[PDB]
């Protein structure tokens, strides 16, 4: 497979574990401010979904 | 075996994290009362800078105690140089921080070392002074944020 | 048929006249406690009954008499002017408040205790006694009608 998952390590060596299936991409939190056993999943591209204001 | 090792951590500043600067007398938050340094031998004295101080220069125990907090030059954190130099049962004037001051309520103990409660805390609020625990803290190694 | 009108008069510097500022802490005046925004009592999402000044203990409830009196309620949520803050809280839920006790220079005919009434002299001494000043030198305001 192009990546080998039980040789090579995911993400190479870099920290987060970029992994890719079924086109749904992983990543790896390594800041700890999601729980220890949640995982969150929502699309891309939809406009206006997140915002900040200074006030 | 046991390498010689020292280590520093606080400041002066981080007890008095404030002060409203008085014209005029430029003392006028401070009073000197006379404390036993030494116990009643020579070693280090155990008024660790941030100790509850009576009017009469007794630790306070108590809250009923407390009249202001120590705060002197010559018990900060990382001086020392007053091994022998006194005698125990001798008598040193020491500076007090008593008005228009805001504290670290973290840094405030008894005299034996607990924490202040909430007694304590009020009749020293109640002199003019700021007493809070919005302190930020820090982190220093590991702890990943 | 009446006509809608609203009015506005008073604002925050009429309550609090005067202030010392310390160089090295601007917060040191003030103090922050926590009030019942709205009475757990009132109907679902009705309109607050606090009002700047009301005299309020340390422990946040409004006091009644001297014994009760540590500080005055001075939050921006409750200024003359201003209106947000409608069902946005639920009834019997609490919300830090800002109170000023130390170094200010006071309104004394502005603060009132929890049912309206003027400020007594009993509160006035347990004011003052925190390092506050009360004064009612105040010159007032002809507006119109009365040659001044």
């Amino acid at each position: 497979s192009t990546q080998e998952i039980l040789r090579r390590r995911l993400g190479g060596n870099a920290n987060n574990r970029i992994f890719e299936h079924k086109n749904i991409l992983f990543i790896e939190d390594i800041s700890g401010n999601i729980p220890a056993g949640e995982a969150y999943i929502f699309p891309r591209g939809i406009s206006r979904m997140f915002e900040i204001y200074y006030a | 075996a046991k390498a010689h090792v020292a280590t520093l951590e606080g400041n002066y500043s981080d007890i008095v994290l404030g002060r409203v600067v008085a014209f005029g007398d430029t003392g006028w938050n401070f009073k000197e009362v006379d404390m036993t340094f030494i116990a009643d031998a020579d070693s280090k004295t155990t008024l660790f800078a941030g100790v509850l101080v009576g009017e009469d220069g007794t630790p306070a125990t108590a809250a009923a105690g407390v009249f202001g907090v120590l705060v002197d030059r010559k018990v900060l954190p990382g001086v020392d140089h007053y091994i022998g130099v006194f005698e125990p049962g001798e008598k040193v004037p020491m500076v007090l921080a008593v008005r228009g001051l805001t504290l670290n309520q973290l840094k405030l103990k008894y005299a034996d070392g607990t924490a202040i409660d909430a007694a304590g805390i009020q009749a020293l609020e109640a002199q003019g002074n700021q007493v809070t625990d919005k302190i930020v803290g820090t982190q220093f190694i590991g702890s990943v944020l």
